[PDB]
């Protein structure tokens, strides 16, 4: 069961709401590992607030010590589904270009080879 | 339930 399946899409919006209220700066960032995924670990938490000067490559970069993964392990973040933006963009243009209707902005990680051998 | 904040 995802974040989406848990709550409907009043209680999400109705966060969304709230969390902005109490956070400005903060974009409200659903972050969970790749349905097809096995190979990279999962976080423990779902929800995060990350502050809307970052940028991909900077949130990226957290994900990755915060994951604990070594040198060599890439991963991608897919965004909303279907995106995979330049590292240089800021989350905050990210937020506003790719938000879901919810409110919340949606994340899955998993590696390249993962995402490949997928698609094929 | 509650958010995690992601600072770097």
């Amino acid at each position: 069961k995802t974040f989406k399946q848990r709550r409907t899409f009043e209680q999400r919006v109705e966060d969304v709401r709230l969390i902005r209220e109490q956070h400005p700066t903060k974009i409200p960032v659903i972050i969970e590992r790749y349905k097809g995924e096995k190979q990279l670990p999962v976080l423990d938490k779902t929800k995060f607030l990350v502050p809307d000067h970052v940028n991909m490559s900077e949130l990226i970069k957290i994900i990755r010590r915060r994951l604990q993964l070594n040198a060599n392990q890439a991963f991608f973040l897919l965004v909303n589904g279907h995106s995979m933006v330049s590292v240089s963009t800021p989350i905050s243009e990210v937020y506003e270009s790719e938000k879901d209707e919810d409110g919340f902005l949606y994340m899955v990680y998993a590696s390249q080879e993962t995402f490949g051998m997928k698609l094929s | 339930d509650s958010y995690e904040v992601l600072d770097l």
